[PDB]
Order: structure tokens, then sequence, then C-alpha cells
């Protein structure tokens, strides 16, 4: 029934204050009203900017220019990688650290980077595993690198991408 | 016998428009060794080779094995002719 999250601008927050005029004394004199109103609207800008200092800085909607600290701080280095995907490795390396490259596992990883039905997986007799990519809407090259590390010390996986089924 | 001259598929060894790519590649050993499955799915590269190797063995079968094969058979027994004719005019 309500947010749990109270970083949110103020609702209304001109009206609020004017409220605290006693008794109308003030009001309809068009003198006081405009050096209020002009001191107050300057804590809008104020109190506007104050979520997106909060909001921002979250991995999911950091921008490349801060991104990068975010990353800087997790050892993931830009290197070559570009915005789009580099918000991608970080969320992969990441998202390592509790997994046990499972067959449900494997497939939920791959999950969040080639939507629903994007992704297949066929398995082999002799430690052999193949992916298969529909809907890439990334460059894969430079996220390969990583689609290696999250499978176990022994898998022999072959990659093939194509364009729908 | 086959009627038509016998063509080369994907003769030309040139990256893909679409892949930047050598449009041929050796398939995987392991993969030589069973072929495909249900769920496995072929690539363009193994596709091609696999045609391209196939035709090109047919033509040096054709074309280069049998017309050589042919001249030596001749060119053996015109020597052998040649030797034996020397010692009976001797």
């Amino acid at each position: 029934l309500k947010d749990v999250n109270h970083i949110h601008p103020l609702p209304d927050f001109v009206r609020g204050g004017f409220d605290y005029v006693p008794s109308d004394i003030f009001s309809g004199k068009e003198n006081f009203e405009q050096t209020l109103r002009i001191l107050l609207e300057r804590l809008e800008f104020i109190d506007q900017k104050m979520v997106e200092l909060a909001e921002l800085r979250t991995t999911l909607n950091a921008e490349d220019a801060i991104l990068d600290e975010i990353g800087r701080q997790l050892g993931i280095y830009r290197n070559g990688l570009n915005d789009p995907e580099y918000r991608a490795v970080i969320m992969i390396l990441t998202g390592n650290n509790s997994k046990s490259g499972t067959r449900a596992d494997i497939i939920a990883t791959l999950k969040q980077l080639f939507g629903e039905d994007g992704v297949t997986t066929y398995k082999g007799y002799n430690y052999r595993l193949d992916i298969n990519i529909f809907n890439t809407c990334m460059e894969v090259t430079d996220i390969l690198p990583e689609i290696i590390d999250m499978l176990p010390l022994v898998t022999h996986l072959r990659v093939v991408e194509n364009q729908g089924y | 016998k086959p009627k038509d001259p016998i063509y080369v598929w994907a003769a030309a060894d040139v990256n893909l428009p679409g892949t930047g790519r050598p449009n041929k590649s050796k398939p995987i050993d392991d993969l030589l060794a069973k072929g495909y499955d249900k769920g496995q799915k072929p690539a363009a590269e193994e596709f091609n080779y696999i045609l391209n190797m196939s035709s090109a063995w047919v033509n040096w079968i054709v074309n280069e094995k049998f017309p050589e094969l042919e001249a030596e058979i001749a060119r053996l027994l015109a020597e052998l002719e040649n030797r034996i004719n020397q010692q009976l005019a001797v």
C-alpha cells in the first residue's frame, strides 16, 4: 500500500510552507508572495537533485562517466568495453560469486542477456556442452571471456549465434 | 553416366560479409566422430566445408587422376616396347 523506498521528490513542496502563512494576512498582496516564492523555488531545484545524487549512482542507471568508479571498486576495468555491455559484464562477474555451474543455474545467467526464448543449451555425453543464441542485442565476442568463467573446470564448449530460430 | 560438369561448393576462400570470417572451416574432430544430434545445430562454415571437400575430391578423382593414370599406362607400355625392340633389333 506504500512504497518502502522513501527517497522521492517531496510532493507539492512549493504549496507547503505557504500553508504556514498565519491567517491569510499577506495572501492576495502580490508583493510578499513573489519574494517568498522566489526564495522557496530555489530549494525546489536542490531538492530535486538530491534524488539523482542517489538514484543515478545505482549500477542499473549509472552512466559510463561514473560507472567506471563502480567497476573500479570491484576490480572490473573498462578495457575496451562500451557502456551498454560494460554494464552486462559487471552484472555477470558479480553474479558468479554465488554459483555452482549447474544446468539449471547456467540457464538462469544466460536468461538476463537474451530474453526468455533467445537462448538454448544442448548437452553431450563426454563433457560436451553447446550454447545457442537467437536474439542477441549486443556483440558477443567481447562478452565471451566471461561466458567461459562460470562453467565447470572441465567443460567442452561450442558457441553458435544466429538471429531467430 | 553423369550428364553435367562437377561444380565446387564455396570454391572461393574469402571472408563472408555477414561474418567477416573465412567462408570455410574444419569441423571439430569430436563432431566428425559422431555428427549432429537433435539439439545440436549446424554452423554455416562446417556446412559449406563438407560439400566443398566432397566436390573438390570428386574433381581430383575424375578430371585429374584418371587422365594421368591413363597417360602413365600408355607410357609404360611404350617404353617397354622400345626396350624390347632394341634388343630384338640387336
